């Protein structure tokens, strides 16, 4: 089976190392998720059955709460270390509602590959923005929540729960591609 | 003149009014002339008697000072109406939203063999019952039996708790009096004790395709909608807000299953149903063999069962002889296609009885097939063919073809084809054996000539073919 994968344990202790440039791998690589996002969401979605599309802001509203705060100013630090909770937070659910797709919808290879490489990309991302986080900044780990997906029980709610997460994801990586 | 009741088929409980003229509670005995000479004392007219012989019997009543009643009594002025049985427990299964009922036939009270039958009777909220349905019942005798009644909810799934009552009516071939209805159980409640969130049922549910189905809501807030896949049903109120709706007749659901979904002004509460075709009898069936360590069989699937993974159909086959067996599941949807399962042989044996079966969580399908494995022998294709010169006009012609071949021989063919020449084919015998390289003397050629060769066996008692070999091409050779 394909493998997604964001890490938790983060540390200047352990982490894989990079290449160079950095930021403007990063600026680059969050934009481009950015690319990806709406046809990603249309194809979730798409795909959950009738009557989602018809229904969009009721049940895949940019919505789902206790979501990591992103501030627009603040020093690259600010940025930086917030943005790196946010991607843990997607990856870590974005997996799960991957996760669930695997066995309700098996099909569409169109929604996997997408999926899939939305959270490699995202895996990145991540390791390239530690790596700065971490070179003239020194924070030594950032400090982390996980997302959600306790269960989450019904199906149903899997698939509200999947719709509304990518729902703000698109609604948000918007925002962070944008302000640094 | 002396108006009776039993409970039990065992004791009257027997009054008469009083003989008018200022005789009021002066009441000494009550006597009764059966089996013995019995009396029995009294506090007022009314009094507790064994039941007594069929017949007519003098019952007088003697009351104090001076006077005394003298009255005809039979065993048809008295009544039967029986005692209210109490309901034992009200097990109740939330999965299947589905009632248990159990009670004591108190038969132990009651003599000889003796019909006797019950109205239960359920309900829910509204002002008349769901179901009120009658049980046969014979009774034993002496032996107290404790029956059963499984009812299920044609509606809702226990998001509106129940009641049962129970009435029983008792008949004797071996009693006279008017044989009379019993009176209504005390009710029993049962209910939700809320497991999780959820306000909407049954999740998660699967059901044959096309089925009548119905589903309700749980709210707080008065529902605005009720829908399956943008299809709203009219929603028929149950109580408090809380809804359900009718599926007329479901057509069947794909991998993400159908969707039904209620909105109120506020949130939106929903839920997904699977729609199934039970598998269907597997068809194109057959099993062959390439190497004589495994057995594989073919065959299709059929009508697709709309369903996926866990749901998806389970393939199991089933070697009866061995005892051997496998196992198929995919979790991606099945096809038109055929696939074929890997079934280990102990050596040799033959004789093979082949049973597959699908099952899926909606119903089961089986076909078998019976066969003589050394019949089926159809083998792979032969490889790494070598040629080795002995004379000028003769070469040695040899391959390596998998299988355990040690009981059976192959016979092969030769396709030796020279450069400008009709295809001449060679049809000779060999004695097989383990995984192993097979030799062929192979004569009558030219000397330094453009040969080639192809191999292509089967067993010398034949399946099929194996397929035809790769390509050998060699030269010959000299002299001097
Ligand atoms: C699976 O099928 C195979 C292949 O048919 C089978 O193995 C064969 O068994 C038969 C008998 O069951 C064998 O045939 C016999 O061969 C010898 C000659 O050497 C004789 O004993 C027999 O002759 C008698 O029976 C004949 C019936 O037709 C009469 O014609 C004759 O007059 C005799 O009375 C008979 O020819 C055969 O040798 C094998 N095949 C080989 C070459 O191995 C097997 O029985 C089946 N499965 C199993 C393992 O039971
Ligand atoms: C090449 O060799 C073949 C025969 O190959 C034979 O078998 C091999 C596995 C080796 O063991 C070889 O030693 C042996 O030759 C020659 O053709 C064969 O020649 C022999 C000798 O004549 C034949 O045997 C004869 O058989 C007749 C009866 O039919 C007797 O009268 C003789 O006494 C004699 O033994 C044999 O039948 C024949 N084989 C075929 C298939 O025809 C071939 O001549 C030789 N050629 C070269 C280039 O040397
Ligand atoms: C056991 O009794 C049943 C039903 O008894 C009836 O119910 C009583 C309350 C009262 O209404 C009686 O008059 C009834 O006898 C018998 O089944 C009935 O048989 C009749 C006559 O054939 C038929 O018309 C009814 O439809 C039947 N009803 C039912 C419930 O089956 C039954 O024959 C008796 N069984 C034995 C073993 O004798
Ligand atoms: C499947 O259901 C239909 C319809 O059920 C009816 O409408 C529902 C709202 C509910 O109130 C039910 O009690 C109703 O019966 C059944 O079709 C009806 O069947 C009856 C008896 O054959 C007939 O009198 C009606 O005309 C039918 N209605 C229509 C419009 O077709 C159908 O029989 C059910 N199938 C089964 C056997 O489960
Ligand atoms: C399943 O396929 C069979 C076989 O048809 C061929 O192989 C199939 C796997 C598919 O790939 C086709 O394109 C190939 O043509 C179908 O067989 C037909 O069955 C119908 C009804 O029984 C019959 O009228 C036709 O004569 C058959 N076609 C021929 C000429 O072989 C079959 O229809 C398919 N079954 C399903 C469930 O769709
Ligand atoms: C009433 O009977 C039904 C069916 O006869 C029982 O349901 C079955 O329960 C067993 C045990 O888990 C399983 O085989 C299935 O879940 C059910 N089979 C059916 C009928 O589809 C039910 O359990 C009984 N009610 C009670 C309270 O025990
Ligand atoms: C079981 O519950 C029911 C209903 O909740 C009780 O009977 C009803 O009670 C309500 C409220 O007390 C009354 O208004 C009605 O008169 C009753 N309805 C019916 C159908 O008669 C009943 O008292 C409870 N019984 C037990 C054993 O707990
Ligand atoms: C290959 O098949 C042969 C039999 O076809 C096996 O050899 C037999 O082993 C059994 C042991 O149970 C003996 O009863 C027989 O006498 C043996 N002879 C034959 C050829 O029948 C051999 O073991 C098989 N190899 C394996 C392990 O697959
Ligand atoms: C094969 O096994 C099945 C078990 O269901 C049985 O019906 C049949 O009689 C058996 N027949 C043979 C050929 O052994």
């Amino acid at each position: 089976s394909p493998l997604p994968i964001t890490p938790v344990n983060a540390t200047c202790a352990i982490r894989h190392p990079c290449h160079n440039n950095l930021m403007n791998q990063i600026r680059s690589q969050l934009a481009q998720l950015n690319g990806s996002a709406n046809a990603l969401f249309i194809l979730y979605y798409t795909a959950q059955g009738e009557p989602f599309p018809n229904n969009l802001d009721k049940l895949c509203g940019p919505n789902v709460t206790d979501f990591p705060p992103f501030h627009a100013n603040g020093t690259e630090k600010a940025k930086l270390v917030e943005l790196y909770r946010i991607v843990v937070y997607l990856g870590t659910s974005l997996g799960n509602i991957t996760r669930d797709q695997k066995i309700l919808n098996p099909s569409a290879l169109s929604l996997h590959s997408k999926l899939n490489a939305t959270a490699d990309i995202l895996r990145g991302l991540l390791s390239n923005v530690l790596c700065r986080l971490c070179s003239k900044y020194h924070v030594g780990h950032v400090d982390v929540t996980y997302g959600p997906d306790t269960s989450g029980k019904d199906v149903f709610q899997k698939k509200k729960l999947g719709c509304q997460l990518l729902g703000k994801y698109k609604q948000i990586i918007a925002v962070l591609a944008q302000a640094f | 003149d002396l108006k009776c009741t039993t409970n039990n088929m065992r004791v009257w409980d027997c009054t008469w009014p009083a003989p008018l003229g200022v005789s009021p509670g002066t009441v000494k005995d009550i006597c009764i002339k059966d089996r013995f000479h019995s009396c029995h004392p009294l506090e007022t007219t009314n009094v507790k008697i064994p039941a007594l012989s069929p017949g007519d019997h003098e019952v007088t009543i003697n009351y104090l000072n001076g006077f005394q009643s003298k009255f005809t009594l039979n065993e048809k002025d008295v009544s039967l109406i029986p005692e209210t049985p109490e309901i034992l427990d009200l097990s109740a299964d939330f999965f299947t939203s589905s009632l248990l009922l159990k009670w004591n036939d108190r038969g132990s009270a009651l003599p000889h063999p003796s019909n006797a039958t019950w109205e239960i009777k359920v309900l829910q909220n509204p002002r008349t019952e769901p179901v009120a349905l009658v049980l046969l019942n014979t009774m034993l005798s002496g032996k107290d039996t404790v029956q059963h009644w499984n009812w299920t909810s044609d509606l809702p799934l226990q998001c509106a708790t129940h009641s049962v009552s129970i009435r029983w009516h008792i008949d004797s071939p071996h009693f006279s009096g008017y044989k009379e209805w019993s009176d209504w159980s005390p009710l029993k409640n049962i209910s939700w004790i809320r497991n999780t969130e959820t306000n909407v049922f049954p999740q998660d549910k699967v059901v044959l395709a096309g089925s009548n189905m119905t589903i309700c809501c749980m709210s707080p807030t008065k529902v605005l909608s009720g829908q399956i896949g943008n299809t709203l049903r009219p929603l028929i109120h149950l109580y408090g807000q809380t809804v359900a709706i009718h599926i007329l007749n479901i057509p069947v659901s794909e991998n993400s299953g159908t969707n039904i979904i209620f909105i109120t002004d506020d949130d939106v509460y929903g839920t997904v149903v699977f729609a199934g075709y039970p598998p269907d009898v597997p068809q194109k069936l057959s099993c062959e063999t390439h190497d004589l360590k495994e057995i594989i069989c073919s065959w299709n699937p059929g009508r697709i069962t709309g369903l996926v993974g866990p749901r998806n159909t389970e393939y199991t086959l089933f070697e009866s002889i061995s005892g051997k067996s496998a196992v198929f599941h995919r979790i991606e949807g099945l096809t038109n296609e055929t696939y074929r399962l890997g079934v280990q042989m102990h050596p040799g044996q033959e004789i093979h009885n082949f049973t597959l079966t699908g099952r899926n969580p909606l119903g089961q399908a089986q076909s078998a097939v019976v066969i003589n494995v050394t019949e089926r022998v159809a083998p792979h294709d032969p490889t790494s063919l070598k040629v080795k010169d002995i004379n000028s006009t003769v070469v040695t012609f040899s391959w390596y073809l998998p299988g355990n071949f040690t009981k059976i021989n192959l016979l092969c063919q030769i396709e030796i084809c020279k450069a400008n020449s009709k295809k001449e084919v060679r049809n000779a015998t060999i004695r097989g054996a383990e995984d192993s390289t097979y030799h062929v003397a192979v004569d009558k050629l030219n000397p330094y000539t453009a040969y080639t060769f192809r191999v292509r066996c089967s067993s010398k008692t034949f399946w099929k073919w194996s397929r035809w070999s790769d390509e050998k091409r060699h030269l010959t050779t000299e002299a001097t």
